[PDB]
């Protein structure tokens, strides 16, 4: 009398691996009404101790852990929105240019006037309505013309 | 060249801007010398077991505040669940939040944290019997026993599907839970490496500690006996299976059910194991493959309450045919060898989907659902410099949640490009990275053409 | 979706999808009509009926069968049957599944031609197949060599097939099967002069073919023992009214096949056709199929055959190599069995007929593109 | 690193290391290909297949065969063969070794060529050479002088060898090979009329070849014993099926290298011309090859050759001088063997083709480089 419970049309004796298959596929399924949300963890040690960094199975579970590939992916994105105030509040130094503040101009409009003197572009950057895009490189060029313009 | 300081303290891999893996390995690295605990990347966190003492539970954080979306608050593990919160609050159908790998103590404990949180949560809705962690604990220990499993590189990892559900009559304190029914592995059971070994359960069972068992079990302590079982590696040296046996039983005891199903139950197990000492034999001018007339056999039919001659017969030459019905015989060798694994193997799985039907009830309410918040623990992949197929199965399965994962972020990406006004230049990375499992996947299937052939 | 597969070996009919171990059900393909006057006026006249709904129905129905010697007879009658099998038992419509179609070797064109034409347009239906018999008995009995022998209800044969490939010259194919051996039997059966000749009574005869019938050990040794013992002599009833008895009778009836004297013809007979059909093919292969010797479905039943059959290759092989045969239990179900293997295998995805080309080229298509 | 040869002496075909005792597993050369509709459609096709794989798989297999007369047929062939030893066989890549090549003598450049060229380019290989059979006879039997029969599968020789040289100009070289022999002898079976003709019925002959010949001591003589005994006469079965017995045509076979009427030819014979080439060849030498007479290979394996050699010898030389042959155990091996003593000393270090010429001139180079 576990019986009953022990024993109870697409296949008979077959279709095995593709069984495992559906056995997923049904949870894929209802899944994908779901929201999923995401958490990728870690040992970064040789153990599971205060000792130290082990890296290189760091490296592979990131590998299996997709940020890595993930970003990867985004880059091309130029997976990127900063902020206008910030960060005309840093750029504004190469245009020496007053116009004032508000919107007389736009950071937009900030933008095209230093751009006109730094670059023009698509990749490099795109206008956002609020918040602006970049190419990775593309902060990290505009700093270093900060630092070189100002120590200069 | 590297992104410079400004870039180096903030808190998101996800607002990378430069891209190269060792940028973001050192630069977490240094969040880990400043023991700065939650990453991000995706829009979502990412976990490491700190392996010391730090509140990070307490409630400070933990009740004062909901919190806030991601930008606006320090990252945590407490946001993610806040926020898929607020969003299913007003948006009213499910969410799970999915955490990957860690296969040994900080998976777990976190898990038990994140039900710790959902207690919270409780105490955020409403507030004024096993503590519903302690509940979940009620499973942890046999089931863990049950389904973990040794890994070259992992000494009790398991390889069940096991999804964790939860689940709302109630927007109030908390409502009750599901831990559910997914990819199970039986194919384990056909093998193993002599590195290796097998279904905890089976491991812990027959160590030598209960000395009415071994015998009413029908079995010999050895597990040198059974060659099936005997595949793998002969013990591991230090996991002290008389101390895990009577924790097996204080679970079983607290399962509040019966002690002669549950003997019975895995005396099941015992059968199973017995049934790869049964061998057949091939007569003169004749392709059968035939007994060995056995007290193996006895075993099974005292313990099944069947006959042995009745599995002689009716099974060793079968019938099937209805409408009018007919006979089946002489099987192969390989023909009976697969079959019985296959018998014993579903026979596990079977007892596996048992432990539902009670387990839940135990935890299974009049209190209503009408909404769902779940848990899952593994997208498993790992490494061996030696394979074999179900693992790179599981494999294909993870990069397939990958790719759910990858198609869901375009959408919601382009949903961004939106935002602020802006226009797709990208094409699905589901359907990109899904190419790279159509070639594992056409109608044709890999798998499908292997099994089929 | 999924894929379905009509055996039209003949005799009861079988169908099923790919991995059901065995068809849902089977049919005999009789088809009969009303014989008398319809004086019931409260009955629904419908004139034509077919399957266990006529085998409960027979008596004042009379049978045709619309398949003589393998060869199909009457197309608009095989629609009736196909028609009706579908729905009644399949419950299912053309377009859901490729089909596979079950064919006597080595026979006319036409059937594969009509049969494809009306398949594809009276029902029309994704994907198209007609195979023959031997490769699917290879298949369910799984030893990539062979040769078979299955004398159904129709048309006999013996094909080798070699792992791989076709000999079709090797082929021997006769009309000798149980249907005719059993209008002898009447011939036979005036001996003892219970007599009666219609179809449903032929087909009564089947029955007694199930019970009462049992393979010669050895001709003279047997009448021997006629002339000893009436244990040889068993006693049975009508399927009602009498009680029947029936002595040499009974086992004559199978030594047809290995002298087709009594219903007269001459080709040598199963066995000496076998060792013919051998010795036709080329002399290394020949150990093997000496090792592996198998047959199946309607005649091979009888218990004993494969017995008399191995004493007969002993006769006539050099003793001196090993000679076996297979008799499985399933023979009867086999074909239709490895016509489930034959439409799993994603293969025939390569290879199905599609309605693109019967819209393009005519049925000749088959005749190239199928064996 | 290592050095590796491959013998292609034809027969089967013999690869090893230098330095092993013996090649590590040889194989014939057949090619074959289907013959028959692929009809099992689980099996995968392969259309071409060689080796002990074809050895088994032969009966629906037709054979090719790539060397006639010691001449290679066609290349591509040639080429599957080759990378399927290689691969299959030794695991082994082509920049891996030197590689070293075993020529009859005294034939077209073209095999030079062609060989080279797609050794060099196909494979991609450190050294390259090739050599002429007669030289690896002498190192391996060890007497620097000498003359050497070696009548392989394939084009059958007379190379004198002095110490240290070529005589070009003496050497014989014929089409007598024991492949030809063969096909003669159906010729002479079908007089007791158990016949068969195709490649792999061919083949079976080699069995017989290998177990029921032996030479003749003297004709008229065993005709005599012909007409007295049967003792001459001895019975051997079918690979499978018959038995079957076998009178003079046995040793009548062997003859035809004495007496190439049989399949008519003039060479006045093996011995005959070996006198001839040594008539051609100086005065004084002639001594040492007197004592020195080796031979090896295919049709040496026959016991009782060298007997009648020498009986030939006796009749031709003044019976004054003495006069003996070598037999050794290992023939049909000896090449491969002496290939691998050649494989060993460094001087082919200086000898060896290298890449770099083949970059900077043709196949061309070959000709003046090697013999
Ligand atoms: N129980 C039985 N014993 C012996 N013969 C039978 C039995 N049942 C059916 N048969 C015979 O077997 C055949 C059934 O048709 P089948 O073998 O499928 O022919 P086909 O090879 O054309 O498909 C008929 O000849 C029928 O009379
Ligand atoms: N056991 C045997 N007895 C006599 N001849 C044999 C035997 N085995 C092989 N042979 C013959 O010897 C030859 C084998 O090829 P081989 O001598 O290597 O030729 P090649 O000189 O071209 O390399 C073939 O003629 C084959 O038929």
């Amino acid at each position: 009398k576990t019986l009953a419970f022990l024993f109870s049309k697409g296949s008979s004796f077959q279709t095995v691996s593709a069984l495992f298959r559906e056995n997923l596929n049904k949870l894929m399924t209802n899944l994908k009404s779901t929201h999923p949300h995401f958490v990728r963890c870690l040992i970064p040690n040789e153990t599971k101790t205060p000792g130290a960094m082990e890296h290189e199975l760091v490296l592979h579970q990131l590998r299996c852990n997709g940020v890595l590939e993930g970003i990867r992916i985004c880059r091309k994105g130029f997976p990127s929105r900063i902020l206008y105030a910030d960060f005309k509040q840093r750029y504004k130094v190469l245009n020496a240019s007053a116009i004032p503040e508000g919107q007389f101009i736009d950071s937009k409009k900030a933008s095209e006037k230093l751009l006109g003197s730094i670059d023009i572009d698509h990749t490099q950057y795109k206008f956002g309505h609020t918040k602006v895009f970049f190419k990775a490189g593309l902060l990290g060029t505009l700093e270093e013309m900060r630092d070189e313009k100002l120590a200069q | 060249s590297m992104n410079p300081p400004k870039y180096d303290k903030i808190e998101d891999m996800a607002m990378m801007t430069h891209l190269h893996e060792p940028a973001v390995l050192y630069n977490l690295k240094e969040r880990y010398a400043a023991w700065m605990i939650y990453t991000y990347s995706g829009l979502f966190c990412v976990t490491v077991n700190p392996y010391k003492w730090l509140p990070v539970y307490n409630p400070e954080v933990v009740a004062a505040y909901r919190g806030k979306k991601r930008q606006e608050a320090p990252p945590h593990i407490f946001s993610i669940s806040d926020n898929a919160y607020q969003f299913m609050l007003t948006d009213r159908e499910n969410q799970s939040i999915l955490i990957t790998g860690e296969s040994g103590a900080g998976k777990t404990v976190n898990t038990k944290r994140v039900i710790q949180y959902f207690a919270t949560i409780a105490v955020t809705g409403d507030k004024k019997q096993g503590t519903l962690e302690d509940q979940i604990i009620s499973a942890n220990p046999l089931l863990e026993a049950f389904g973990n499993a040794k890994t070259v590189r992992n000494d009790n990892s398991s390889r069940f599907g096991k999804f964790i559900r939860i689940h709302f009559g109630a927007t109030g304190k908390l409502a009750s839970a599901d831990i559910e029914t997914y990819l199970l592995e039986k194919s384990r059971v056909t093998f193993q490496l002599k590195a290796e070994r097998s279904y905890h359960i089976f491991y812990q069972i027959m160590s030598n500690k209960k000395p009415e068992l071994i015998e009413m079990l029908l079995i010999t302590t050895n597990p040198y006996d059974f060659a099936y079982v005997s595949q793998g590696e002969i013990t591991v040296p230090s996991i002290d299976d008389q101390e895990e046996l009577m924790a097996t039983d204080t679970a079983v005891d607290i399962l509040g059910f019966s002690a002669d199903e549950k003997v019975a139950i895995y005396k099941l197990t015992g059968a199973v194991m017995h049934y790869g000492n049964m061998k057949f034999k091939q007569k003169q001018r004749e392709e059968q493959a035939e007994p060995d007339g056995t007290e193996v056999a006895d075993k099974a039919a005292y313990l099944t309450s069947l006959n042995s001659a009745d599995l002689l017969k009716a099974l060793c030459y079968p019938r099937v045919k209805v409408g009018n019905e007919y006979v089946t015989k002489g099987q192969t060798v390989q023909q009976v060898y697969n079959s019985v694994g296959a018998l014993a193997k579903s026979m596990y799985e079977k007892m596996f989907l048992w432990m539902v039907t009670r387990i839940n009830q135990q935890l299974d309410t009049k209190q209503p659902r009408q909404y769902f918040i779940g848990v899952l623990d593994i997208a498993g992949f790992e490494i061996f410099d030696f394979n074999t197929l179900e693992q790179l199965c599981i494999n294909f399965t993870n990069e397939k949640l990958q790719q759910f994962f990858n198609h869901h972020m375009f959408v919601l990406e382009q949903e961004e490009y939106k935002k602020e006004g802006i226009d797709w230049e990208f094409i699905d990375f589901g359907m990109d990275l899904a190419a790279c499992i159509e070639l594992i996947e056409k109608p044709m299937g890999i798998f499908s053409i292997l099994e089929e052939e | 979706t999924t894929a379905l597969v009509c055996d039209n070996g003949s005799g009861l009919v079988k169908a099923g999808f790919a991995g059901d171990d065995a068809p849902r059900a089977v049919f005999p393909s009789i088809v009969g009509r009303p014989r008398h006057q319809g004086v019931m006026v409260g009955m629904g006249q419908k004139d034509s009926y077919v399957g266990d709904e006529a085998q409960s129905k027979r008596g004042i129905l009379t049978l045709k069968y619309p398949i003589e010697h393998g060869i199909i007879t009457n197309w608009d009658d095989m629609e009736k049957i196909w028609h009706h099998t579908f729905y009644n038992e399949l419950r299912v419509a053309p377009e859901e599944h490729p089909t596979l179609l079950t064919e006597a070797p080595l026979n006319p064109k036409a059937n594969r031609e009509k049969m494809t034409q009306i398949m594809f347009e009276t029902f029309n239906v994704p994907a198209m197949y007609v195979a023959i018999q031997a490769v699917l008995s290879l298949y369910a009995s799984g030893r990539t060599t062979g040769i078979v022998l299955d004398s159904g209800d129709g048309v006999t044969h013996n094909v080798p097939i070699y792992e791989g490939y076709a000999l079709p010259h090797a082929i021997m194919r006769l009309d000798l099967a149980g249907r005719d051996l059993t209008d002898y039997l009447m011939k036979i059966l005036t001996e003892r002069g219970y007599s009666f000749v219609t179809t449903a009574e032929r087909e009564i005869v089947r029955d007694i073919k199930e019970k009462l019938c049992y393979v010669a050990l050895d001709f003279e040794n047997e009448m021997a023992t006629a002339a000893s013992s009436s244990s040889l002599e068993k006693s049975y009833e009508l399927p009602d009214g009498q009680v029947i008895t029936i002595g040499n009778e009974r086992f004559r009836c199978p030594e047809t096949l290995f002298q087709p004297s009594f219903i007269g013809m001459e080709s040598a007979g199963i066995h000496e056709t076998t060792y013919n059909s051998i010795m036709k093919c080329d002399i290394d292969i020949r150990k093997d199929l000496y090792a592996n010797n198998v047959m199946s479905g309607g005649t091979t039943m009888y218990p004993g055959i494969a017995d008399r059959m191995q004493k007969e290759i002993t006769a006539l092989a050099p003793s001196t190599m090993k000679i076996k045969i297979i008799a499985p239990p399933e023979r009867k179900y086999s074909v239709w069995i490895g016509g489930s293997i034959l439409a799993s295998l994603s293969t025939f995805q390569q290879m199905w007929i599609t309605k693109q080309e019967y819209d393009e080229a005519g049925p000749s298509i088959v005749h190239r593109k199928c064996f």
